């Protein structure tokens, strides 16, 4: 069924932009959204079919505060982004509010959608992590969703901000987000402004346009994620089927990512999973182990010497994992696309479910435990005191994320039978 | 063959036919199921083939099958079987694409017969694929309404374990019959055919083709026993669907007549924290006597791939065993 | 296809209007000629007066009404239907089995529509005084134009544009001849026409609709001029008529677009489901 | 049988030239009423047809103290409608006393049109509701019609005036026009000011010049409900074929709006279903609940998914209503014509009963009831007393409408079949 992206905040749209201008150019599409003349591929999923083959994303776009959505509005592709569906402060509780004023119309707007679609599998969210508006509002429809389609799924694009530690009360924020993502998300695929940084620095110079560059890699990885769904083939035909692999118990629910030609700007398979499994094509900043790994490799692959690269790298043992779990890792080819530029012919992606991503969240967990006994950044702002007068949203959230955490720790146990 | 390329088209035919009735497509097959559930899950005696021909023409025009030439789509139809006694739709229900004239000179009697039975088995393992991930649908759908009671959630945990250890085996033999079964056989095919001179090999070739799969698969007569056990996975999936489907069924039943009761208020529910307090462990032992019972027969099917054949067996064992859980008596 | 199966409702209604008078009389008390000089003026006098081959079609009576399928004394009630000269090399189409299908399609539906007229003339009757019979006139109304709409919508028009397009694509004149018997005869097969039991449920919903509309406008027009004769016979027809309409219902549903017409007579809900047989 | 239309006051006559404008484009018409050169329609009910192809619409434009009536006079339009017929206060006493001297020449102005017509159905008045010259004279001349042609049927496109409440009397008035409109009328389709208002606000900035934009609104409500008749279909080939679907019970004979694109400047039958039955599509400002609803949409629109449109709106159950009624939904087609822009290739509207417009009768009567106590405008002027001393007309009055609120909540009650 159709999967309906509902991108919102600043950050989340400006990934949001670039996803869909990448499978723009990717599929037969131009900037009007026309099918193009020079073009074998599932656009029902991604694309909404008009009648003279207006090719329109099934995008949701939520701006609050606006700025960047202007912008996203002066552009060549706004007649390619058209279902008409985009309606009008830096604190969580700020940006919840603002959500439960508008919560009914937005919630029209995706009604509407829903009902464009012959079907809806996913609500897939560009979450941004502790992004003033975007936190807050995210958290607040994510809440909604579920309730609304029990059925159901929510995935999110979550891209959790590392900046080294200006917002002074991102701790407070990400904590909250966390427990409304870690009680009504389905998945999480998690990303981080540090690894990125670090790899930008690794392939390129840039240091001090970050973000603008950065938002290339999280489109490439976005898209990748997707492509075996938006081709056809034998497996992993639809995202469930695809996630249920990767996410073994609901709570660790939490996908790190990795990319084999971080300079994708002929390899054999053996290389191109070998060369993944090290830590610097990993894009993600007491013994711990993987719970599950899955790759997906796109190019000139041959067949017979695939099965054999699992032997090979099995002989290897470079992803060290002894959990609970029996899941074994799963090698997966989906189709590279043409028009494009086909350099490094064989490229290679990865998901897979790791007990090191609880250190980052118990970094922010840190952070605000200091922040908390200090008292220091309360906010203390008419409407965070009058929100939440007792503020003991944030001691749930404390408690919620710990026995996440403590159930990380338990995967990493032989016992995760019993009780984490 | 130079005329039967173009008039009739065998190339085109059994160009499709991968992609139609050895699912080949995927998505057909997958927009196929999930429109077809509810009348496969009713037991089908009741059921009758107009309505499944009707909703597979939509199917088609759901998925891009539709790009293809009207006369391999209109050869396309559903096949009941015999009708099984006292049994549902899923266990008794087959594609035919029904063939007569030119091109079943290639395509015989002989051969819809096998493309059955490998169809029978690829049924088996895609259907289940989409039950437990219809499990898994139902486990984080069910989850996140049921974090308020937290004496279910314990519980809860044990069963994702399970059903999540079952994801793995399937969707490791997946990879195993699509680019081990049904890439390298239809690869060789492809070639063999196309390169063609004489029709006779492409009939004496295409046949081989078909009984590579029936060994590359477990449906020849002597990895029957093989797959006799791989049955029995096969079933503990269903059967993990019936128990997954209880706990929940009248789990959620209690928790929605709490939801009357306080609406009530806006003792009985002591009784019902008392049938809680003993319904508890008979559940917990039945689901672990369910875990111990499928670990008993998944290492037993493990260990059977030994080296037997080993151009995918004991490649497929390494597989199913990655990170040695197994093998070091689990 | 715009006489028979009244795409133009124009030239129905004008017709209608004009000759409804002259169709109470029963057979005998009627003159073919008066009807034939009323249908070429409804005919001139629609915007039915483009197409060519309209001057000549015949009204013809059909004397044993719905018994011919495999009352007497009545005459634009039950009796009428139009007739077409057809040429002798376009006979072979439009034949006498082709031409009697186009005919007992048309009566069929030509009660239908004379039902309809019949309830909004009713209606406006009256545009104590209890609401009962005015409670009746919605449900017996949607019944009909439900049925109607159904028929208008589903089977005539979207097989007619296939029916366009296989005469666009056949080859010889035994192929227009499968495709134009098959039109027929898969339409009315599609429609309520065909049925084992002929479904006698809708003639006798049809004949206590009729009994309603006479018997109301009866009193009504010697109220102008007390519950015995008005909400007692209402509630009486009110059962019956229901009685029937979900037996009606019961039955299209046993049937295997079929009993959509069921769910779309209870689209909100009211009375969803009374009886679950068996 | 051909429809006359008895636009009447300078609102009503407003909205009567815009509409007889919207026609005139719509059919093969131009601005001097001669066959269109560029030109399968029914234009004999709504236009009389001349010798020299001149269709001259059946309109009887009643002026009272004219000020706009000239500038109908001087358009182009002038030389369409020529059946020359037209012939020369702030309350409603005062208008029903100027009609009541002049009934006979302009009844002899409807006994012409009348006569002229191979065949007459109905009169649809273009009323205003307490538009000083234009009620009054409306409710006189519709107790005349009844009366003198008692099998003939009155419809009226009604224009009830909410503007969040300039006429002090407006109460009063329109509950005179109430009475006679409840007794004396066979159909009435409700509009609201605000409501028309509060789309020209969404759909455009649009907010002082309301009157003259929003008399397009009403045109396209106007054109759109008739086009069922005006053009063949094999259904609804008569007005009273389609209103008495829309009136179940006598007294509740008045008729809720909708349309489909609101912002008409492919979508399937079930987005159109859906989307109409938002209340942001709704034309108008204790359990309610519709008494039966009808839909018509022209446009490109496949057969087969029409019913199964239906099916899907049955489980969606957004418009449930539980009335005495059985009357269900109604998916009805009419055709989309040609020469103008077929922008939104489907576009559909909805007439329905809803008790909710009970509500908007009965605000009015609590300002006239707040009025009458306070007697600050009883008018007084010699007019208004001499003609009603008494002054128990407006008692007569409120009791009727207090039957009719009665009868509309008693329709919501399960035991409608007692009396209401």
């Amino acid at each position: 069924r159709e999967i309906i992206t509902l991108q919102l905040g600043q950050c989340g749209n400006q990934i949001g932009f670039e996803f869909w201008k990448q499978l723009c150019a990717e599929h037969g599409i131009s900037p009007e959204g026309i099918v193009e003349e020079f073009a074998t591929d599932r656009k029902d999923v991604f694309f909404y079919q008009a009648d003279d083959e207006h090719y329109i994303p099934r995008a949701v776009l939520l701006d609050l505060e606006p700025r960047v959505i202007h912008s996203i509005l002066n552009s060549p592709y706004a007649k390619l982004y058209n279902p008409e569906n985009i309606y009008l402060g830096n604190n969580w509780a700020s940006g919840f509010s603002q959500g439960e004023k508008i919560h009914e119309d937005i919630f029209d707007i995706i009604d509407r959608e829903a009902d464009g679609s012959d079907s809806l599998e996913g609500f897939v969210l560009c979450h941004s992590i502790a992004g003033g508006t975007g936190s807050g509002l995210g958290s607040y429809l994510l809440e909604r969703l579920n309730d609304r389609y029990p059925k159901k799924l929510v995935q999110t694009y979550s891209v959790f901000p590392n900046q080294d530690e200006d917002v002074v009360v991102q701790p407070y924020n990400s904590l909250l987000t966390l427990k409304r993502l870690t009680q009504n998300a389905d998945c999480v695929v998690v990303l981080d402004n540090t690894a990125l940084n670090r790899i930008a620095t690794d392939r390129l110079h840039i240091q001090n346009p970050s973000f603008s560059q950065i938002n290339q890699l999280v489109s490439t990885i976005m898209s990748a994620s997707t492509t075996t769904l938006r081709y056809p083939g034998y497996m992993n035909n639809d995202l469930i089927g695809l996630i249920a692999s990767l996410i073994p118990t609901p709570r660790l629910h939490f996908l790190m990512t990795g990319y084999t030609p971080l300079t994708t700007d002929k390899t054999t398979v053996l290389d191109v999973m070998r060369r993944l499994l090290q830590p610097k094509n990993v894009m993600v900043s007491t013994n711990h182990c993987y719970i599950a790994i899955l790759n997906i490799i796109q190019g000139e692959v041959d067949p017979t010497q695939v099965h054999k690269s699992l032997q090979r790298i099995r002989e290897r043992k470079l992803a060290n994992f002894i959990p609970w779990g029996p899941a074994s890792i799963q090698v997966a080819l989906s189709r590279k696309s043409p028009y494009l530029p086909s350099a490094h012919r064989v490229s290679g992606l990865m998901m897979a479910n790791h007990t090191s991503i609880s250190s980052l969240f118990e970094r922010t967990c840190r952070q605000y435990d200091k922040l908390r006994k200090r008292e220091a950044f309360l906010e203390q702002f008419r409407k965070e005191d009058m929100f939440k007068d007792n503020f003991d949203e944030m001691d749930t959230s404390r408690e919620i994320v710990q026995q996440l955490i403590d159930e990380y720790h338990a995967a990493t146990r032989p016992d995760y039978i019993s009780w984490g | 063959l130079d005329v039967l390329n173009k008039k009739y088209s065998l190339l085109d035919h059994m160009q499709a036919m991968r992609r139609y009735l050895l699912l080949g497509q995927g998505d057909f097959i997958r927009h196929l199921m999930d429109l077809l559930k509810p009348e496969l899950v009713r037991p089908a005696t009741t059921l009758y083939q107009h309505n499944l021909t009707g909703i597979l023409e939509t199917a088609v025009r759901a998925t891009n099958a539709q790009f293809d030439s009207p006369e391999i789509l209109r050869r396309l139809d559903v096949r009941l079987l015999e009708v099984s006694p006292g049994d549902t739709g899923w266990d008794v229900f087959s594609l035919d694409y029904h063939v007569d004239g030119p091109i079943a000179t290639v395509f015989t009697r002989e051969c819809m017969s096998h493309y059955l039975r490998v169809f029978n088995f690829l049924w088996r393992a895609k259907r289940m694929e989409y039950i437990l991930t219809d499990i898994r649908k139902g486990h984080m759908c069910n989850a996140k309404l049921l974090r308020n009671m937290p004496e279910f959630s314990g519980v809860l945990h044990q069963c994702h374990i399970l059903a999540s250890e079952m994801v793995h085996f399937i969707h490791q033999m997946q990879y195993y019959i699509t680019f081990e079964v049904l890439e390298c056989s239809w690869d060789e095919l492809w070639n063999k055919v196309q390169q063609a001179q004489d029709l006779d090999h492409i009939i004496a070739a295409h046949e081989v083709f078909l009984d590579t799969i029936i060994s590359r698969c477990l449906l020849d007569s002597d990895s029957r026993a093989l797959l006799n056990q791989l049955r029995a996975v096969f079933d503990q999936i269903i059967e993990l669907q019936n128990a997954q489907d209880a706990i929940y069924r009248a789990a959620l039943e209690e928790l929605q007549r709490r939801l009357q009761f306080e609406e009530k208020k806006k003792e009985e529910e002591n009784k019902r924290i008392g049938e809680f307090k003993e319904s508890i462990p008979k559940m917990c032992s039945q689901l672990r006597i369910l875990t111990h019972f499928y670990q008993g027969i998944v290492q037993q099917f493990l260990v059977l791939l030994t080296t037997s054949s080993d151009e995918s067996l004991r490649f497929l064992s390494f597989r199913l065993d990655f990170n040695e859980h197994y093998k070091a008596r689990e | 296809k715009r006489y028979f199966l009244m795409d133009q409702g124009d030239f129905f209604v004008h017709f209608m209007d004009l000759a409804e008078e002259e169709l109470r009389k029963p057979v005998e008390d009627i003159t073919p000629p008066r009807l034939e000089a009323l249908l070429e003026l409804a005919l001139r006098m629609s915007t039915a007066n483009t197409d060519p081959f309209k001057d000549d079609l015949k009204i013809d009576l059909m004397p044993h009404d719905l018994i011919t399928q495999l009352e007497l004394a009545l005459s634009g009630l039950e009796a009428f239907s139009f007739d077409y000269i057809v040429k002798w090399p376009l006979s072979l189409i439009i034949n006498r089995k082709a031409l009697t299908r186009y005919q007992m399609l048309f009566r069929h539906m030509f009660y239908c529509k004379h039902v309809e007229r019949q309830l909004c003339s009713v209606w406006i009757s009256n545009k104590q005084w209890f609401a009962g019979a005015f409670t009746l006139r919605q449900r017996m109304l949607n019944f009909v134009q439900n049925i109607q709409y159904y028929m208008m919508f589903e089977v005539m028009e979207p097989t007619w544009h296939i029916l366009e397009k296989n005469l666009k694509s056949a080859s010889n004149i035994d192929d227009v001849l499968g495709h134009h018997t098959g039109f027929l005869d898969t339409c009315l097969k599609d429609c309520m026409l065909t049925n084992p039991e002929l479904l006698k449920v809708f003639s006798k919903l049809m004949s206590v609709c009729v009994m309603f509309t006479n018997c109301m406008q009866k009193f009504t027009q010697s109220m102008k001029l007390l519950v015995s004769g008005f909400e007692a016979t209402i509630n009486k027809f009110d059962k019956n008529f229901s009685a029937h309409l979900l037996d009606l219902l019961a039955r299209l549903s046993i049937y295997s677009g079929m009993a959509s017409v069921i769910s779309r007579l209870d689209f909100n809900g009211f009375y969803t489901e009374r009886l679950e047989r068996l």
